[PDB]
């Protein structure tokens, strides 16, 4: 109740590379004591641990760009990189050290390109899956932008919920496109029930919905 | 340089303990205080505990009060996180960091610390009562209506990571291998996918490579237009 | 006009090379707690041969020029420092905890430059009683000198004796209400607690 409380807003931001990023950071009271801000920045790369970007709220550590500039007081604080580079793409924490416990608020940057529709395909389930008892279809939606992305299962006509799970790969190196999954999961015996599988995506870059169907046994 | 290296993490069941140590090197252990931070699977980062320069202070997150003791061997340069009770909610990564404050006071719970100047590798703490298990890998064949997609499913293997390859490596470009998701099963699932020119479906071979180190498993799958 | 107040023991100190020069002299440099201390426990000063300098609503920087006169022209053996409460309180003008901290410094290599041995002290708890804020922002604040005071003291293998960490209670730091009347000056049962503490260290020093 009493922690104090760190938000960035937003919470994600895409910018395009070469461009000025800027993260603001709030804190629910002020980290400014005696004329020092108890306010640090970190990075973090996937699968890295963080990394201290900067402290006192505007002195770089060692070894990192002079892209990077930290600013503000009290509660108000913002984390700015000059020029993005493909390497600054990462989450990024500020930390409150004025009051134990320390706590932390997250955002993300990411990579903004233009609108890119996705190319959407649709797998059956394995014959061999089926013989054990479970089937899994797959959608797949490949090299699109941005992230948002509705995609609606249907069997018979009748919309699924509940038994499909979603993956997103990271922003490819060189067009900065994503790619998705979805799997529907059902049993075999309802999988064997129902004749029309289907896979309706919803895209900014599609100026309507696609869908790619399959018929068992077709 | 300032070096620290976490050891200890692994699968272990809820209920159960286990005792994290991290070994520091390059500064005076023991003049500066030491904290654990966590985070979670997908999650930010969540303070754990604090010890001061001289042990005579230790510091808890609520989550953790009462079931984890943080400790340290300034001999040893040497800081310990004794975890007991663990739930599925404790599983995270484990960093042990180091406190830029030298021989801070630490006589009330909530003074100011350092910043967190150098941090550790992390350790991994997976609280899952889930048996290792070798992973079933099924094609995803391409469409005969088909540039095609094709790919592999790899279900229900436990604990991460598997590696996908295709071609034994001669295949990279065009590859998307998602991150794995855990399933209601407690079990992990990944796809991974290739985009192939159409014409190459009736005379090129394409065969995903999957290896799980953990049950020392190892399929390579041959995915082919169904028939 | 006498900024540093060096009259206000110019009398007492002659009277004191009168009477000659003493073994084991201990001299007590500090604001109103210690010019207190003289005054509500004579006899500790008296039975022990410590001789009080304290000054009420004095910082470091009047310390510093009275060192000389009131503390090194006294041939004492030890001097105990106790320093930074009216600093922090900033009746004298803005507080700067690098210059208070450098004060300090000054005083010990002072006082080492003439063989007189050195106990640093920490600033004592203070009362904030506004609000809850106000008192967790007045003991950061104590903590973070203290901090310095300490960090140095060990550094140059220099006694420091803790009386905040026995007569700050919890949760907030607040002074002992068993120590202080008005949460600044030390009421006789506080300064016996500071007693002990400080005659343990003087002899550990003088032997
Ligand atoms: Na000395």
């Amino acid at each position: 109740n009493s922690d104090i409380v760190m938000t960035q807003s937003p919470d994600s931001l895409a910018v395009s590379l070469g461009e000025r990023a800027t993260i603001n950071c709030k804190s629910s009271q002020s980290v400014t004591f005696n004329y020092k801000n108890y306010l640090a920045w970190y990075q973090q790369k996937p699968g890295q641990p963080p990394k201290l970007l900067i402290y006192w709220a505007s002195t770089r550590e060692s070894g990192v760009p002079d892209r990077f500039s930290g600013s503000g007081s009290g509660t108000d604080f913002t984390l700015t990189i000059s020029s993005l580079q493909a390497e600054d793409v990462a989450v990024y924490y500020c930390q409150q050290h004025y009051r134990t416990p320390p706590t932390f608020g997250q955002g993300t940057v990411e990579i903004k390109r233009t609108v890119a529709a996705p190319s959407v395909f649709i797998f059956p389930p394995s014959d061999e899956q089926l013989k054990s008892g479970t089937a899994s279809v797959v959608c797949l939606l490949n090299n699109f932008y941005p992230r948002e992305a509705k995609v609606q299962w249907k069997v018979d006509n009748a919309l699924q919920s509940g038994n499909s799970q979603e993956s997103v790969t990271e922003q490819d190196s060189k067009d900065s496109t994503y790619s998705l999954s979805s799997t529907l999961t059902l049993s075999k015996a309802d999988y064997e029930k129902h004749k029309v599988y289907a896979c309706e995506v919803t895209h900014q870059g599609l100026s309507s919905p696609v869908t790619k169907s399959f018929n068992r046994g077709e | 340089q300032v070096q620290l290296v976490e050891s200890g993490g692994g699968v272990v069941q809820p209920g159960r303990s286990l005792r994290l140590s991290c070994a520091a090197s390059g500064f005076t252990f023991s003049t500066y205080a030491m904290h654990w931070v966590r985070q979670a699977p997908g999650k930010g980062l969540e303070w754990v505990a604090v010890i001061s320069y001289d042990a005579n202070y230790k510091y808890y997150a609520d989550s953790v009060k009462g079931r984890f003791t943080i400790s340290r061997d300034n001999s040893k340069n040497t800081l310990y996180l004794q975890m007991n009770s663990l739930r599925a909610e404790d599983t995270a990564v484990y960093y042990c960091a180091k406190d830029s404050q030298l021989r801070s006071l630490l006589y009330f719970e909530w003074l100011s610390q350092g910043y967190f100047d150098y941090w550790g590798q992390g350790t991994l703490v997976t609280v899952s009562s889930a048996s290792t298990k070798g992973p079933s890998v099924f094609p995803l064949a391409p469409s005969s209506k088909s540039t095609a997609a094709l790919g592999c499913l790899v279900k229900d293997y436990f604990p991460e990571p598997v590696t996908v390859s295709w071609n034994s490596g001669a295949l990279t470009s065009g590859v998307h291998t998602f991150p794995a998701v855990l399933q209601s099963s407690g079990l992990y699932s990944l796809s991974s996918v290739v985009t192939v020119p159409s014409s190459s479906l009736g005379t090129q071979t394409y065969i995903c490579n999957v290896n799980h180190k953990p049950s020392n498993t190892k399929v390579d799958k041959k995915v082919e237009p169904k028939s | 006009q006498d900024w540093g107040n060096l009259k206000r023991y110019a009398e007492a100190n002659k009277e004191l090379v009168r009477k000659g020069k003493q073994k084991d002299r201990v001299v007590f440099m500090g604001n109103s707690i210690t010019e207190g201390w003289v005054a509500n426990d004579a006899a500790f000063f008296e039975d022990n041969g410590y001789v009080g300098r304290g000054i009420g609503g004095q910082t470091s920087s009047h310390f510093l020029l009275r060192f000389r006169e009131d503390v090194i022209k006294l041939a004492p053996a030890l001097v105990v420092i106790n320093a930074g409460t009216n600093d922090l309180k900033e009746n004298w003008g803005a507080y700067n905890e690098e210059y208070t901290f450098g004060n300090i410094v000054s005083m010990v290599e002072l006082a080492r430059a003439n063989k007189i041995k050195v106990i640093l002290t920490s600033v004592l708890p203070h009362r904030n009683a506004r609000d809850e804020e106000d008192q967790k922002e007045a003991t950061q604040a104590i903590i973070n000198l203290n901090t310095r005071i300490i960090n140095y003291a060990i550094e140059n293998k220099i006694p420091f004796v803790d009386y905040f960490v026995e007569m700050a209670q919890s949760p907030n730091g607040d002074l002992n209400s068993s120590y202080t009347r008005d949460g600044v000056h030390p009421t006789l049962e506080g300064y016996k607690v500071m007693e002990a503490l400080i005659k343990k260290a003087i002899d550990k020093v003088l032997s």
